[PDB]
């Protein structure tokens, strides 16, 4: 048990296309890789 | 066994977590990159009058 | 050292025939309690893995129970499905059945041909079978009827190993030409191509340019052979990290948190996904190049890591630090 900026929600929601917006993610992980995988690109 | 499970589970999530950001990390900022991007856009505008 | 002296030209030859035997391929059972090695000669060994395993076990244990003569030249790959055993040999692919090959019988149910066959990948949601080899083309066949149905050219050279992963592209595919290729079987088109050597992070000239295995997270991939060992972030194609390691890795797979590789060198590499070298388990081959997770339900007691390469014998993991006992073929 040891382990080792952001968007708005909405705003990631409406502007990113369908392809990285993964509406199949609408869990909080596979959300957060498109989250980070936009600011990415 | 269970909570061990979930903990491992929750350990590969950190783990991609920490690979995507690091990269992000060898990029530069967003918002001085905004900043930059709308001097250059005024600078841009100014000698695209004066052109 | 010397125990068994053979003294006889048949005894000789057989010596002879187990120091220069590599083994290609390894399948499971649809219970944990067989395996199934191919050859070099392109035979078949059948290891009783749940007798191996077992409290009471002989050394006469550590034996193939049935091994046969299948295939002209060397088997490349097998696969297993819930009653077959899809076997591919010289340039066909046969079927055999768990059941029938225990016994004295040893039939085969088909004999398919579309060069050599180097991945069989078994599709779920559709009976089907892709093949790849040096037709570098991938076929897809279907299982109940031999049929072949969508044919597949975008390798420039031959196709060593493939993937699946479940989404709208589903399929990966890795050659000798150095590029992971994205096959969409809807449209049966080509969507994405990764090509390792090119960027400068992975390339490392001196080997060359070959992908020799690919893994699948449905997000992410792992890409290992010539180049380097690369961690990929699908859909952006980028490299996020990189695996400092010398040798080449002939397999790689995603095991619970963990990734396991095996190559020319004699041990098996246990990687963290950050990058950081968790463990080197030594094996008894010089090289290895096929690892089997054996997860299977309906037989928790056949949960064993098996590895094979060029030896005649197979090293079987009951612990992920120490090497239990090995298979002689």
């Amino acid at each position: 048990l040891e382990f080792k900026d952001l968007v708005s929600l909405e705003e990631f929601y409406k502007e990113a296309p369908p392809d990285i917006s993964k509406a199949e993610v609408t869990d909080p992980h596979q959300q957060t890789l498109a989250r980070l995988d936009w600011e990415l690109e | 066994k269970k909570q061990i499970l979930q903990a491992k589970r929750i350990r590969k999530n950190r783990q991609e977590y920490d690979a995507l950001a690091k990269v992000i990390q060898h990029h530069p900022d967003r918002h001085e990159t905004l900043k930059e991007l709308e001097a250059l856009g005024k600078e841009l505008e100014h000698l695209s009058h004066i052109k | 050292v010397p125990l068994a002296v053979p003294l006889g030209q048949t005894e000789v030859f057989q010596a002879l025939q187990r120091l220069h035997m590599t083994i290609f391929s390894q399948s499971v059972s649809p219970c944990g309690k067989f395996l199934a090695a191919g050859n070099n000669y392109g035979q078949i060994a059948i290891f009783s893995l749940s007798s191996a395993l077992s409290s009471e076990a002989k050394e006469e244990s550590k034996k193939p129970v049935v091994t046969f003569q299948a295939h002209d030249g060397p088997v490349y790959s097998m696969v297993s499905t819930d009653r077959h055993l899809l076997s591919a040999g010289d340039g066909e692919v046969k079927a055999w059945l768990w059941a029938e090959m225990l016994k004295k019988g040893c039939k085969e149910l088909w004999r398919r041909q579309p060069p050599e066959i180097n991945a069989l990948l078994l599709v779920p949601k559709e009976n089907s079978l892709i093949l790849a080899g040096g037709d570098c083309q991938l076929h897809t066949m279907d299982l109940e009827t031999g049929t072949f149905t969508r044919v597949l050219r975008g390798h420039t050279d031959y196709i060593h190993c493939l993937a699946l992963r479940e989404r709208s592209p589903e399929v990966l595919s890795g050659g000798e030409d150095g590029a992971v290729r994205l096959w969409d079987l809807r449209t049966a088109k080509e969507v994405q191509t990764i090509e390792v050597y090119k960027h400068e992070e992975c390339s490392r000239p001196h080997n060359g340019r070959w992908i020799g295995c690919l893994a699948t997270d449905s997000d992410w991939m792992v890409c290992g052979g010539g180049p380097a060992l690369t961690l990929w972030h699908l859909r952006s194609s980028t490299p996020t990290t990189i695996f400092p390691i010398r040798a080449p890795q002939k397999h790689v797979t995603f095991y619970q948190d963990l990734i396991l590789s095996a190559g020319q060198g004699r041990c098996v590499n246990q990687w963290q996904l950050s990058g950081e070298l968790k463990a080197q388990v030594p094996g008894s081959s010089p090289g290895l190049l096929s690892l089997s997770l054996n997860q299977q339900p309906a037989a928790p007691e056949c949960k064993v890591l098996t590895a094979a390469g060029n030896s005649c014998r197979v090293d079987v993991f009951t612990n992920l630090g120490y090497r239990a006992f090995s298979l002689s073929f």
